[PDB]
């Protein structure tokens, strides 16, 4: 099975512990997050970890913050994704069997790595099961976005804000 | 300061709770959910359009588990919602995301834990800046 | 298996609905506390007294916080009461500390995380070896 | 005002970002945890920093192991010490303003770093409101334990585990 | 200018502080190396590194693993490329200036983080020189190796390697 | 044991010393550079030649800073040449990458520390197992 | 045997790395220098260090700051200490063979961990040889200094300093 | 600017070599060990004497090690000798160490390295500012 992992600066350390357990475990992983700890901006890492799932580059993807909160609802605005903020093993499980969801994010920030552990194995062997119920909720949520072709499998997206935090627009 | 609140079936019984608290502590509250909304996912995107649409800036959404309302509601152009579990987020999503909603699991957070959360995401204002290409990137995604 | 249960005022609620959880999964049931304790301090002691003269080796405390059964459990020379929030600890302090009992707080948890932690308590066992050392330890003291 | 804090091995290095953190904020750090990430047990550390607080060389303690279980119970089997384990805000505030906690525990494996700063700024801000409720509460859980004249304030005290512990008594 | 980067997992920290340090200094980084911390193997990311500077998608290329020994040979080991291994300023300089190295080696384990950041920044700084003697020098080294047209950007090279891995043919 | 050994004009002074030492540890040597060579590139593919050539398994090399030496020789399919400047690579290269050779900059290493690098190379073997992987790939090189 | 062992904040994590070492050798460690990494001067630990040897409370000393310089000249100036500075191997086991050196010194933030072992090792197994000449140098070099009664085991000595510090009198 | 240097027997070549270079570019030498020193003990602290006599802020020891010259000198009251082998510590230890002088080991460190060493002390001044408090410290000791 094939994992794609993301993250910002801020808990690059935790997805490295991430990524050596996976590998332990037997997965292939596909590190796309960032790679060092200079600043930079979880949606660019949650958008490639969406789509290397999404184009089924990856069967699941696991994307990391500080909170999680950005980088998990920028995975989640992407076509074929159900990305779930989960900071507890319990909504964790709950997310795969019952929203059958493919990215998982969690807040490297305020989870403890053990328990980040605990989070990502509980999900990962966590299986979908198909309900009358659960298939008409995931049907819903596959139908809420407009899908975007200028946004799907553009790289590049993103290139207008990264030129204005070059020229310093962005600036505290 | 307005405040949006929604929930389903197993959000209600706090999202009633939570709105108790917030009347006593002089919050305008829209409750675009009375009666439970069938699902999470009706609950989550009323309480979205009702946000979109209004000039409050800050809104709860109920449901078991939180994750739920928060799919499906991240879903919507422009929208950013937080699930919330702990008191560090509470405040970190509004401050850095400006997160327009936070979602509390009824199943996973429990009352007293809960109010504080909120409490703390009523309190903290978005901080901008920096923040702000983030914010701005997501805003540009479906 | 044998589970000790116990709860006040506050915690009596959650206490129920598992007990009835536990009866339903082929647990043997001794709910030392079928009218709620004055207080946390007279759950927990209850609990703990009866769990040292038992054959069992498991334990559930019911208040709203979880700190309070523990503080005052651990107060029993012998005695190791793990408040609980969170699904790593639920086993690791079982596996590590061996934990007599756990306590939970019915307003910092939501039911369904707490019946998560609650069976994953539950099902591990402690694991001795260089662990005993420091049980070794807190038993020595008051 | 004066914090002493200690810890196992497993999170030496949380330890070290809540003494910088403490430091910053003005306090005086007394750090009797362990010094570096050697294989040893968290209930030394836990009497240590009970019997600072007791003996008032320090005003309050902060204690932390994996889950903090094992290290906050150890604290709390001293004369004069109320431990509150604390992995989250609200529990913590509770500890301090109804309890008069005096020695906080936390999870340093389970928590993230972020959230264990915004636990201790939280237990430290926090104010016991006295009240004859929580009087009541507070004596009798200061009555409860038989105190140990062998223990208090007894260096020496677990000299008979350390001693097996080298001779192999405690293999895996 | 950009700077290709990689690294074994013994020496992932050290890479990553360069690679932030490279950031802050306005290098476009593209890092090569691994990742995370799982046991790897150099050459690979030698490779790598070495074929971004010889196909001109990066300028210089900076290799490190616990000696800098293994990945720096590596990298030497391919068309077009000078690799200086080097745990030294003075050397590094002396690489840049008289031998045109576009690759430098240093020992990420050996050498300490503030003297590493000395060695890339003085070997940056730093401007090949060239004289007749050099270029003789440089020519000569250039002529040593017989290319293979099976190894020049061919990314399955090591894949026979890579399979006796997994077969635990490599065992210890 | 054997020991094969070369220089260029910086690096001579410093062979000419260390084969005297060597000769004087009853190590058999086999200077390639009787005379100063014209360049490290001469000095070092000379050595390297010999060595390959030969049932000795370790070479040192001398040039000002050892880099070139290195540079030059690693070109070469099959051999793998170690710049040395400390005491840990010394014995590391040997048991990690079986270097075949090390090289010793005269201009950056003193000659009291060459003495210290060389007998910790010279005293350690290969450790093979896992490590045979990364020989594998790097003799597959040009 | 007993070692001390102290430094300053730029290098708590080198210290604890031989902390760790010290122990699993047999080493009993005194640690001395500072527990975390909120800025503090090297001196103070040094020092600490220093009459940890000199008073017999232990049998050697190690003390590392960034570059080491500081701490070991601090150590240096105390009774019965014979402090030296070596980032290498070949110096080290000459200081502690020919000077009979108490105390090492070691630049945490130049010399990479594993070379750190190395001399640290290489230090410890070395023994001092006497010999007509190192006597001579040894007899010299403990009578250069004049002994000061107020420095001598009172650890107060730089409290006029810290309360400047305090005062804001060291701004940048 | 003016530049202390002394030397024993084992450091005079490279003393001389040192001194050579700095003449050539404009250093105004002071030479305390015209003739080797007998020992790095009295070279170390003439330097050390005509240092703290003389307006000159950078001074040069060498001998075999430099572990000894620093070891003596910096029993002097008020001063401050670093033992320089890299690059990095040749200019930190006078911008936070204001070191007022730097031994170099002739067995340990080349030729070509030491002058870069050299160079790189004498170019970098000493920074002030919060590192005043840890020279006041060391000043104040025997």
């Amino acid at each position: 099975m094939i994992i794609a992992i993301g993250n910002d600066h801020i808990v690059t350390m935790q997805k490295i512990e991430i990524s050596n357990m996976l590998k332990d475990m037997g997965y292939t992983v596909i590190d796309e997050g960032t790679y060092d700890t200079h600043r930079t901006h979880y949606p660019i890492y949650g958008k490639k970890v969406a789509e290397d799932v999404a184009d089924g580059r990856a069967d699941l993807g696991i994307v990391m913050c500080g909170t999680g909160i950005g980088i998990s609802t920028a995975a989640d605005k992407n076509e074929g994704i159900r990305a779930a903020m989960c900071d507890d093993v319990t909504s964790a499980v709950y997310a795969r069997e019952q929203l059958n969801a493919n990215v998982l994010g969690i807040g490297g920030a305020v989870v403890g790595v053990h328990l980040i552990q605990d989070i990502v194995k509980a999900y990962l062997d966590a299986t979908y099961k198909e309900t009358p119920e659960n298939k008409k909720l995931i049907d819903k949520i596959d139908n809420i976005a407009k899908p975007n072709p200028d946004q799907k499998d553009n790289p590049h997206f993103f290139d207008a804000e990264l030129e204005k935090w070059a020229e310093g627009v962005y600036h505290d | 300061m307005d405040v949006i609140i929604g929930a389903d079936k197993d959000g209600f019984a706090m999202k009633e709770q939570v709105k108790k608290y917030l009347e006593e502590h002089q919050y305008r509250v829209a409750d675009v959910t009375p009666e439970p909304a069938e699902d999470f996912v009706e609950s989550s995107l009323a309480v979205t359009k009702k946000l979109l649409n209004s000039d409050a800036h800050k809104a709860i959404m109920f449901d078991r588990y939180g994750v739920g309302s928060a799919m499906a509601s991240n879903k919507v152009k422009g929208m950013v919602t937080a699930v919330v579990e702990e008191e560090n987020t509470a405040h970190m999503t509004a401050e850095h995301n400006g997160a327009k909603a936070i979602a509390i699991g009824t199943g996973i957070t429990g009352y007293d834990r809960a109010l504080v959360i909120i409490q703390r995401y009523l309190d903290t204002e978005y901080a901008g800046g920096r923040h702000q290409i983030r914010l701005d990137m997501l805003e540009k995604m479906i």
